[PDB]
RNA sequence: CGGCGGCCAUAGCGGGGGGGCCACACCCGGUCUCAUUUCGAACCCGGAAGUUAAGCCCCCCAGCGAUCCCGGUUGUACUGCCCUCCGAGAGGGGGCGGGAAGCCGGGGACGCCGCCGGCCACUAUC
RNA sequence: CUCAGGCGGGUCAGGAAUCCGCCGUAGAGUGCAAGGGCAAAAGCCGGCCUGACUGGACCCGUAACAGAGGCGGGUCCAGCCCCGAAAGGGUGGCCUAGCGAACCCCUGUGCCUCCCCGGUGGGGGCCAGGGAUGACAGAAAAGCUACCCUGGGGAUAACAGAGUCGUCUCGGGCGAGAGCCCAUAUCGACCCCGAGGCUUGCUACCUCGCUGUCGGCUCUUCCCAUCCUGGCCCUGCAGCAGGGGCCAAGGGUGGGGGUGUUCACCCAUUAAAGGGGAACGUGAGCUGGGUUUAGACCGUCGUGAGACAGGUCGGAUGCUA
RNA sequence: CGGCCGCCGAGACCCCGGCGCACGGAGUGAUCGGGUAGGCGGGCGUGCCGGUGGCGUAGAAGCCGGGCCG
RNA sequence: CAGGAUGGCCUCCCCGGAGGUAGGCGGUGGGGUAGAGCACUGAUUGGAGGUGCAGGGGGCGAAAGCCCCCGGCCUCCUGUCAAACUCCGAACCCACCGCCGCCGUAGAUGGGGGGAGUAGGGUGGCGGUGUAAGCCGUCCACCGAGAGGGGAACAACCCAGACCGGGGUUAAGGCCCCAAAGUGCCGGCUAAGUGUUACUCCAAAGGGUGUCCCGGGCCUUAGACAGCGGGGAGGUAGGCU
RNA sequence: AUAGGAGGGUGCGGCCCGAAAGGAAUGAGCCUCCCCGAAGGAAACCGCGGCGACGCGGGAGUACGAGGGGAGGGGACCGGGGUUGCACCGUCCGUCUUGAAACACGGGGCAGGGAGUUCGCGGCCGUGGCGAGGUUAAGGGGGUUAAGCCCCGUAGCCGCAGGGAAACCGACAUGCCCGCAGCCGGGCCGGUGAGGGGCGGGGUGCGAAAGCGCCCGGAGUCACGGCCGCGAGA
């Protein structure tokens, strides 16, 4: 099946406590923390309520790869590579990120490695805020594939 | 309380279209409700002579056994465990 | 045909035909068991000679009613959610998630189903 | 066994009770508020009958969740009856209002118990039933304080401000209507929309370890929706003189008589004798007349003490910047 | 007013080390770090007693001013 | 009633022990608020056609006499609209089961014990009252007790929840100067010093051949759009007064 | 003696001194080179697009980067103190309050004084002794200069049986089923399961009768300290 990105805008503050909630089992805490979610329709029904709260858009494989490399750790700044993989339980990030794409295995089962990729903020301006939507010109919501330019610029 | 004993939000929840009034079917009365079943416990005003107060309506719970005519239910109303003694009019089956 | 039910008008109204109706009605005797603060009308004892004409059963016709659906109005009325988004402090709108009634047009629908007997039957006529 | 009500026919003054048929899903009735429920009934009738019963639970309301007494109902079973052919029903009135603690007393019934010991008298007690707190989860209860005192409070009244703008003031739009005729020379209803903070009131925000009231007096600032002076336009402007409109705060806008009086009334003058804000400007500037304390009289009311937006007389104005 | 583009700009968010807390034995924590009322727990200082062990005219305490640590 | 006590609630300790369901979806339950309407219970506005009748006017008078008529009393296809009306009714809230998610054996879920505290405010939504401001319900981010950056400053509007030090980049918002960063770009609107103010700050109905832009009508050598050169007949004084 | 204030904080300059206790001369502030290097990340110029503002490709995650390591140079201050200028920020303190910088309350300044204590009882807790028992009070004997400690004293209290108004009566040293800890066997699972939970039966009271109430398969007692209520002036 797909796997998807949820990024959120809106922290810890500023959230009725039902949206709160709603968050949480997402596997959101704070502005900046990203998470891949697969398509389920109780977890797609919980993406929908939450949308304003949050910039959501579908990844790809290549673009997680690239994203499990450099954000990823377990203890301070280490970038994921074959020879780390190797030793967790894969031979390789790619059969890793295939793995998330079948679905079978999410971020966590896959050892030493977060649930949440800790990313910096984005680059320049916005456009449009982030207070509106992508529609109207912010980032707020399912938004594409556009999530994968996003996090180019955020690192 | 000041406004309740057994009425207090009804007129209008106690009410139906003229097609849902009339006593309503015989065998309603005399179905049997067994114990270990999971009933939905539905305010029947036709019948006064035991009647759930308006608070209770839409709760559901497990026929923990019979006393007479009646049966006593355990529900769940809120955080609390009550029993429940309902006349089988005012229970309908779970599936 | 019958009897006992379930869903309880999708089995309502109206009109039409037949009976594959001893048995179910009308109908006839009421002395007796028995109903009437008046009448065997009612209730009950008794019988079938006569009538299928109801009823009752079966079939059919929708014009009325009720059940359900399609399309139009309408994704409109209305709404959950967010905004340094707009207005002089009310408030509203957009996105996003949903979306009703009344009415018009076009239709299915004048039952279905369960058990058991019975002239006839050994089956379904009904 | 099924209803108000309607329809037609009979009876009567129409009508009712009463009669006959047809229509009639509930509008009837159920003691009584309201609502809900109900048509082979809880509605109507006839007969029988007195369970509006004793005992002990269960559950909910009471008091949602979630503590919370008393009390109420519903629902069981045990016992005794009642009715019914039996099944089955009846723990009063279709349901929801018509109830009451701790304590004390008395009733009904039996027993327990009463100081070395018995008999008797007379007591005490278990249970249940009945009896009030109605200011109703239950003190034993009438007034005054301006002769007052204290603790506190700006959680809260009086002054002022802030907020507010119904009330008030003022404006604009529409133009019924009269002005001989002609809505606008002039006057202008019904209705509708703003502005101001200047009357009244609402607000309880600010102060009760004080922000002293009103009026006058004196001294000064500002504003214009401008009374006069200047400059202008119309006219149902002949003149003389009015009426209406526009600009404009530069200057001026007085003195007397009554009231404590802001305000208001009056006289004669005047070119005109304009208004409003500034702690209802101005009491560490005056005055202290009025609101107004402890003294007193009268009217009204009260048994009385005593009261008054009734009248009235007299009743401190601190301080060296 | 309707589009569009480049930047500026927080204790946020990111990042390196240190530090406490929580957990691990006789390193680990994306899912730890605001704080009144209030609860809980640890240490310091003060006077005198007892026990133990020292110091003083070859200069006590106190005072004053300066250094240093937690 | 400017007061206590008992819960809810807060903390600490102890005990038992495996699920728990704030989240989301489907299945199985409950429902009359927005909306909507004439089908009741219901209040009423208006004219028809009935002339069914109680009666205030008339007629063959025997003043509504047999029979028709007119205030009119109430049917009928119609006619206004309805917290306490309904032929109806969302979005949405909530009960329960399964699943999925997440959380949990460093102890959740629940129980017992000890020690407390027991003036609230506030923006928005949905309201009830009251012109209003104010008061009071309900849910709520938040302030209260919580900083920091931005909104000129501005308890609660925005961004953000904060161990110590260092480096970096954005967010809210802004980019003429004060003040970091645009004497930005394209096009339309503007001539009022409007505006340059999300705001707590920032006045209306009405009206202007003031503008710009879209609409279909009239009408174009069948060319009056205005000018101008010529126009304004005869019956006839239309009659009356 | 032409410039602004809750009197300062933080950074960075000036001026001023610094014998000691500090760190360093066995090398201080300081300087230089080389390398590793988080988050981050250019420039010149070129090419191609875009009405243009400007984007895109290559340069390039390169140059560059906090921080750290090592080596080297120099040779006495540096830290720290006094005061002050500049940039930036900054409306006391305590109390009251929904909100305090306050036109709410209180304070001239400094020093000294200055407010959770004792007893009884009850409910908790921790530790410690002993154990179906535990604990002694008063007193005199004794010992000592006195006295405490040491021994005697068991008076008396509490627990070992509860229900009941009293009369008066009087029980399970666990039979059945789960399951935590733990143990055991197998490869999470299956037993055994104290503690524990869930039944059954029993004792007593009310009771014509039935139905409910309490109790029941051995742990308490005393000491110390502390926590809190209530009573006391508290």
């Amino acid at each position: 099946m797909a796997k998807l990105a949820v990024i959120r805008i809106r922290g810890r503050v500023n959230v009725k406590r039902p949206v709160r909630d709603t968050l949480a089992m997402l596997r959101l805490h704070r502005v900046n923390h990203c998470v891949i979610v697969d398509d389920t329709p109780s977890y797609l029904g919980m993406l929908q309520k939450a949308k304003d709260y949050i910039t959501w858009g579908e990844i790809n494989a290549e673009t997680l790869a690239k994203l499990i490399r450099k954000r990823g750790r377990l203890i301070g700044n280490k970038p994921v590579t074959d020879e780390y993989v190797k030793e967790k339980l894969g031979m390789t990030i790619e059969e890793f990120a295939q793995k998330v794409v079948n679905g079978e295995m999410s971020l966590k089962d896959l050892p030493n490695l977060k649930p949440v990729f800790r990313l910096h903020p984005p680059r320049g301006g916005f456009r449009g805020s982030k207070k509106r939507s992508f529609k109207e010109g912010g980032a707020l919501g399912y938004r594409g594939e556009k999530i994968n330019e996003l996090i180019e610029r955020m690192l | 309380q000041k406004a309740h004993s057994f009425r207090r939000k009804t007129r209008k929840k106690l009410s139906k279209h003229p097609r849902r009034r009339g006593l309503p079917p015989l065998t309603r009365f005399l179905q049997e409700f067994e114990v270990g079943q999971r009933v939905h416990i539905v305010i029947e005003p036709s019948y006064h002579k035991g009647m759930p107060d308006p608070r209770f309506h839409g709760r559901t719970g497990t026929v923990v056994g019979k006393r007479g005519e009646a049966y006593i239910v355990e529900i769940k109303d809120g955080s609390k465990v009550k029993t429940l003694f309902i006349h089988p009019v005012h229970l309908r089956p779970q599936k």
